């Protein structure tokens, strides 16, 4: 019998590349749309007694 | 109420009347029609 000779060793991954970068994330908008209005009416009341 | 150079109203009386069984059977079914009247109970009262 004999001696196993050296095993080849694993090795570290590469690791990952990563861009650094800027973001901005959207999302669906559930807002409805606001805006300003003006109502013009007359409360008319005809009582009879 | 009818003025001079002008008519106004009043009043407005606004009523939902429900469709009897036997309209809806016999002429919204049957015709696809309608009565021009609506007969119902309304306050106790049957009215026309």
């Amino acid at each position: 019998v004999q001696f196993e000779q050296p095993r080849r060793c694993p090795t570290r991954p590469e690791g990952q590349n990563y861009t650094e970068g800027i973001a901005v994330v959207f999302k669906e908008n559930i807002a409805p749309y606001k805006f300003k209005a003006t109502m013009y009416y007359k409360d008319v009341t005809v009582s009879q007694v | 109420w009818f003025g001079h150079r002008y008519s106004q109203f009043m009043g407005i009386f606004e009523d939902r009347a429900p469709v009897p069984f036997e309209e809806v059977i016999d002429k919204i079914n049957a015709k696809g029609v309608c009565r021009s009247t609506a007969k119902y109970v309304r306050n106790n009262m049957e009215t026309t």
